[PDB]
């Protein structure tokens, strides 16, 4: 993000799509689990 | 006076230097081996820049990255400390390191190199 300040990002898994348009991918961001829902375009 | 300390260690004591350094207005550098890329010591400075692995290398193993005067000096000058604290163990008692810090105008937080022999 900055000369700092490194993000470790791992694509754990991709879901199938849900109810606002969106698909879940689960990442590992700095070892902590984040869950991102994104519009299947 | 000093205004930037690279903490030349990891685990608990890195944090010990961090806080006592944040708590006095002084700006914190953190070093991490690839293998401590998920460690917290590395999240608790202002900045962190991996060591032990790059174009200046072979790879310095998990430990070896933390006992490498060169690499440690490299990352000091990269950010720009006017002082280093070597924590305990690892490179903290090497008169040889005291002497490479001596060689930069980087303030070894430890003793004159004559005490170390």
């Amino acid at each position: 993000i900055e000369k700092g300040k490194t993000l470790v990002i791992v694509n754990q898994a991709v879901s199938a799509t849900d109810s606002q348009g969106m698909v879940t991918v689960f990442f590992e961001l700095n070892g902590q689990p984040r869950r991102i829902k994104v519009p299947d375009r | 006076p000093i205004s930037k300390i690279l903490v030349a260690n990891r685990s608990e004591i890195a944090i010990r230097v961090f806080r006592a350094a944040n708590e006095l207005g002084i700006k914190t550098v953190a070093i991490w081996a690839e293998e401590d890329k998920l460690a917290l010591h590395r999240f608790k400075a202002d900045e962190s820049y991996q060591v032990g692995r790059g174009p200046h290398l072979r790879d310095l193993g998990p430990i070896e990255s933390y006992l490498s005067i060169d690499e440690v000096i490299r990352v000091a000058k990269l950010s720009g400390a006017d002082a280093i604290h070597p924590g305990y163990g690892l490179l903290s008692e090497s008169p040889e390191f005291v002497d490479a810090c001596n060689k930069a105008g980087i303030i070894f937080i430890g003793p004159k190199a004559d005490t170390m022999r």
